[PDB]
């Protein structure tokens, strides 16, 4: 499971950026060191639903042209290998696992028991959002469901609740071979208006905090590690310069790959020397 | 016999054919067949893709102006577009060019003009300026 | 130019990049588009559903 | 025609709504009376449908609507024939 | 119109390239747009 | 019979220009001789063309006229 | 008593069924022929139909063969919000 | 002439052929039952030609005709005289 | 019964046997005149003798010699498919 | 037709080596090609 890490930025940066943009509440906590002036132009330029200006994001070398009022912008970077394994074996499998989800789900009232359904086979699951189920309770999955049984349970038949569990697709056992690979991605703002840089630079330092949080990032990217650079200008042929304060994250990650095993002994015959 | 072709005679005709907006297909030499059309809205002006298969969920009609001219129109075989047969499976296409023997006897060279089949697929041809059929073993084609 | 256009653009309008005098050609994944899906204000576009 | 389904139940949930504006409840006082209404639907204040939760508290306040609110996420697949 | 139509050919470690340049000089009320295309059927070019 | 060969060719083909830059873009003129009034034209524009080599793209498709070429009339 | 109704569509693809066998396309020759079958919808040969893929070509000589019925595969979520009184 | 010959055997192996169909077995179920087929004879499902092996499980289906597979690779060398 | 026959050449390349002595040659000197004799095919003097190497010049003296009888190796590999029923 | 004939020498570690330049003017409806080749008979240069 090779990981592009700029893709995972955008996929990540697109929805929260907007939602933190469309309050205000949270951008004042953001931009609560800057002065007067520059957060409430700010605030009125982008903040709120009814912006008529927008922020934009995007990868470098478009065809295109880019709202330099405003606008976020990405490149690759360097990657490099940092730590092997022996073998370059990672972990073994039981069953050929996808990625890991969270979903909602309601109790349902079955006879036995209280299940929950969700969108696709459980595979294994992780955690049932503050349920330490007991052996007396049974906890067992079937299918794209899991279940627990129902006595001593009873006023629970609408719990609603959160599920963590992993994407099933086969039952073929195989092994992980990869290794981890240490690599940085640059970020930087744009803007024709430096006050505009800095509060666009500020309010992405928060939302790469609050992707610490993010399933992906706890599973498979690790190991924040921010670096800053100095204020210039990016460009100077033109009616005004450009200026944008350029950022390096840095990522650990491992370049997996499945290998199935098809030597599975089923049978053990013992047969004694015939001297 | 076959009906596989309606070409259309008069351009007036397709004039009203294009003020009704159905489609038209346009036949080119050694070259891509074309589809025309009419747009629609405020401003008429004519279109042309190059699609040619039917619309279809997988498969939609990409059209673009241009400054058609009627020279093409004119000259150039037309036909209504979902009428329009994709082949008519004979060895010897009409308007082409053959070298057929006439009744003394003679060889003569002729363009074909006609449809006419059995139940079977067995077909005839009638040759220009000629007034009786021919087989598809009689008639061999003229190279270029 | 070339615009993307999302849930929400359609209701504000499309803020445009450039000025306009006047357009010349217009087209998406559907083909061109005519006078009576789209309108300009005050250098914004705005679109249909 | 339907090839595969399933429903699934997201959240249930109750609601509470003013009997005299018609705006649903978006914040709350220490013990939790209004203080901000809103027309929204969804983003109303919500709490779960289950008993023990109305066993440790529609009993503050009396311009109160308590609505019950339920969420159905659907997940099917067809094969439209030509 | 063209002028000093040029064949200018760099030799790289990614292989031969072409990057010809020339000068065009056009009729009158026509408006040009950058990354327009121009084809000139009656002129070839050789290549091996 | 050349299933494993190397094959190598001598080739014509059709020139192309894209343009890379406009130069000395826009030249006007207020002509009013032997005019009603006033009108603007626009002088020729100067284009810096760059050859399609590392990106090749088929010729247009041209719509064709019917008329025949090196026609005889009377 | 539906409040809010709202349609998503997750993937929109073509899928190839021979008329006589009845089985789906899950694998195809150079030339584009058929090389297997399976009777498995999630497993069998796929052609993208999302907007920006119509009008395709690598499948030109499998659409045109009469054996083969292609069908346009849907997959869609949709939300359904309810209100049940107190 | 032939100056220098070998032959060796690099395989031996049970392939599965459908009888209707006759195309080969390509994918098979939990228990061996079909689930593909395809018109390649060397892709096609195939399990060594051993007696241990047939006792360890042809079993399963019924539209099947379980056939026997071998490969021969030869090595030569010639003096094609002038 | 065969099924799938498949012949590839591994190696193609001339070696040179002397019409007396009956030994292939193994060595030359300067001017390309043997220096030594073997009687092993694989320790012999060879000439690569593949499409890209034809018309050589390096022993252009040693072919126009009367006494020596070029030979061409070819050295293959065939691949053999069988069916054998039930 | 030919002018400018030049003989620049480099004098570098690997040793002398010549890089000369020319500028030609051919005939009409003749195409030349990349790394076509020329020679004159005719004119003799000199070299130690």
């Amino acid at each position: 499971a090779i990981t592009s890490v700029d893709s995972y930025l955008l996929s990540e940066i697109k929805p929260r950026l907007n939602t933190v943009l469309e309050n205000c509440y949270i951008i004042d906590e953001v931009l609560k060191d800057f002065d007067y002036q520059t957060r409430e132009s700010f605030k009125e330029a982008f903040c709120g639903k009814n912006a008529q200006h927008e922020v934009t994001v995007g990868f470098n070398f478009p065809k295109f042209k880019n709202n330099y009022e405003a606008h976020y912008l990405i490149q690759l970077g360097q990657g490099q290998e940092t730590k092997n394994s022996l073998g370059s074996i990672q972990s073994s499998y039981f069953e050929a696992t996808g990625d890991t989800l969270v979903e909602s789900s309601t109790a349902i009232r079955e006879d036995d028991k209280l299940v929950f359904t969700v969108s696709k086979p459980i595979g294994e699951l992780i955690k049932v959002e503050d349920i330490e189920f007991a052996k007396y309770d049974n906890l067992q999955v079937e299918g794209n469901k899991v279940s627990f049984k129902y006595q001593t349970n009873e006023d629970y038949e609408n719990y609603n609740a959160n599920i963590i569990f992993t994407e099933k697709k086969n039952d073929s056992k195989g092994l992980v071979k990869g290794f981890t690979v240490e690599e940085q991605v640059t970020v930087v703002g744009l803007s024709f208006n430096v006050d505009v840089a800095r509060c666009l630079d500020a309010v992405l330092k928060m939302i790469l905090i609050s992707m610490r949080d993010s399933i992906e990032e706890q599973q498979t990217f690790q190991l924040q590690n921010l670096s800053f650079g100095d204020i210039a200008p990016i460009i100077e042929d033109g009616d005004s310069m450009i200026f944008g304060r350029p950022t390096i994250i840095k990522y650990t990650s491992s370049l997996d790959l499945d290998y199935t095993i098809t030597q599975d002994i089923n049978k053990l015959t013992f047969k004694e020397r015939k001297d | 016999p076959i009906q596989d072709a309606k070409p259309i005679d008069d351009i007036v005709d397709i004039m009203t054919y294009l003020k009704n907006g159905k489609v038209l297909r346009v036949k080119q030499d050694n070259q891509g067949d074309i589809l025309v059309r009419m747009s629609p809205g405020k401003h008429k002006f004519t279109e042309v893709s190059r699609d040619l298969d039917k619309e279809s969920f997988y498969y939609k009609r990409h059209w673009v102006l241009y400054n058609v001219s009627v020279n093409s129109l004119i000259t150039f075989d037309v036909y209504l577009d979902e009428e329009y047969s994709e082949t008519t499976k004979v060895k010897y296409p009409k308007d082409t060019i053959v070298e057929y023997t006439r009744e003394d006897q003679e060889k003569d060279v002729a363009m074909i003009k006609e449809i006419l089949t059995d139940n079977n697929g067995n077909y005839f041809y009638a040759l220009i300026g000629e007034t009786m059929l021919f087989d598809e073993n009689k008639l061999n084609k003229v190279k270029d | 130019m070339i615009y993307f256009v999302n849930k929400d653009r359609i209701k504000k309008g499309i803020p445009l990049y450039y000025d306009v005098k006047e357009i010349t050609y217009i087209a998406t994944q559907d083909g061109t588009v005519y006078e009576e899906d789209y309108e300009i204000k005050n250098n914004r576009l705005y679109l249909n559903e | 025609s339907i090839e595969k389904k399933e429903e699934v139940i997201a959240h249930n949930e109750v609601v509470f709504r003013s009997l005299t504006q018609g705006l649903y409840v978006k914040e709350v006082d220490i013990y939790s009376d209004v203080v901000s209404y809103t027309k929204d639907v969804d983003e109303a204040l919500a709490m779960p449908n289950t008993i023990n939760f109305k066993n440790s508290r529609l009993i503050m306040n009396l311009d109160l609507e308590p609505l019950n609110k339920i969420q159905k996420v659907i997940y099917e697949t067809h094969l439209e024939g030509l | 119109a063209i002028q000093s139509q040029e064949k200018g050919t760099n030799q790289l470690d990614i292989g031969i390239l072409d990057t010809g340049t020339a000068i065009g000089t056009t009729q009158l009320e026509k408006r040009i747009s950058y990354r327009d295309r121009f084809t000139v059927p009656e002129v070839l070019m050789p290549q091996q | 019979k050349y299933e494993n060969h190397t094959v190598t060719l001598k080739i014509l083909m059709t020139l192309r220009y894209v343009v890379s830059d406009i130069l000395k873009e826009s030249r006007y003129q207020y002509t009013k001789f032997n005019q009603p009034k006033s009108k603007f034209e626009n002088l020729p524009q100067k284009l810096l063309l760059k050859r399609e080599d590392v990106i090749v793209l088929q010729d247009p498709y041209k719509v064709n006229d019917g008329i025949e070429e090196d026609l005889e009339i009377q």
